[PDB]
């Protein structure tokens, strides 16, 4: 479809493709992925990379 | 420093060592494929969504 805007959904899809199941729970993993620092770093990476590919 | 490093600290709390590494590599691969498929059409549509 497109680049996943929500990091929690990106990780869920990655884990499913890798056949990885959490030691804890998907709910605990997702709570940690929503930490402001983690979400903000992801947003910034995304913004940087999109701009750079746009630079053609 | 990077988002990959922050994500890896989170993964180390919820996945075995082997699984955490596999998940990070799969995530980086999915991400880069997604960027590759990106077109001018998609970027334009993105701007309409938020502002
Ligand atoms: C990159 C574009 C803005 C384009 C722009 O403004 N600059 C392009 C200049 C092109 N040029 C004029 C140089 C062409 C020259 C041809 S010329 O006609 O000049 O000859 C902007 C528009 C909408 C923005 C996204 C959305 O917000 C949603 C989200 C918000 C997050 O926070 C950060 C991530 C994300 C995905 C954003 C990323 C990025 O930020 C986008 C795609």
């Amino acid at each position: 479809e497109g680049p996943q805007l929500l990091l929690s959904e990106a990780v869920s899809r990655a884990a499913k493709a890798a056949g990885a199941r959490p030691l804890t729970s998907p709910e605990s993993l997702s709570r940690d992925l929503e930490a402001p620092e983690v979400q903000e770093s992801y947003r910034q990476q995304l913004r940087s990379d999109i701009q750079k590919r746009l630079q053609e | 420093g990077s988002v990959w490093q922050l994500i890896s600290k989170v993964l180390a709390r919820h996945f075995s060592a082997a699984d955490a590494s596999r998940v990070l590599e799969q995530l980086q691969r999915d991400y880069e494929r997604s960027l590759s498929r990106l077109t001018l059409d998609d970027i334009e549509r993105l701007a309409s969504r938020f502002l």
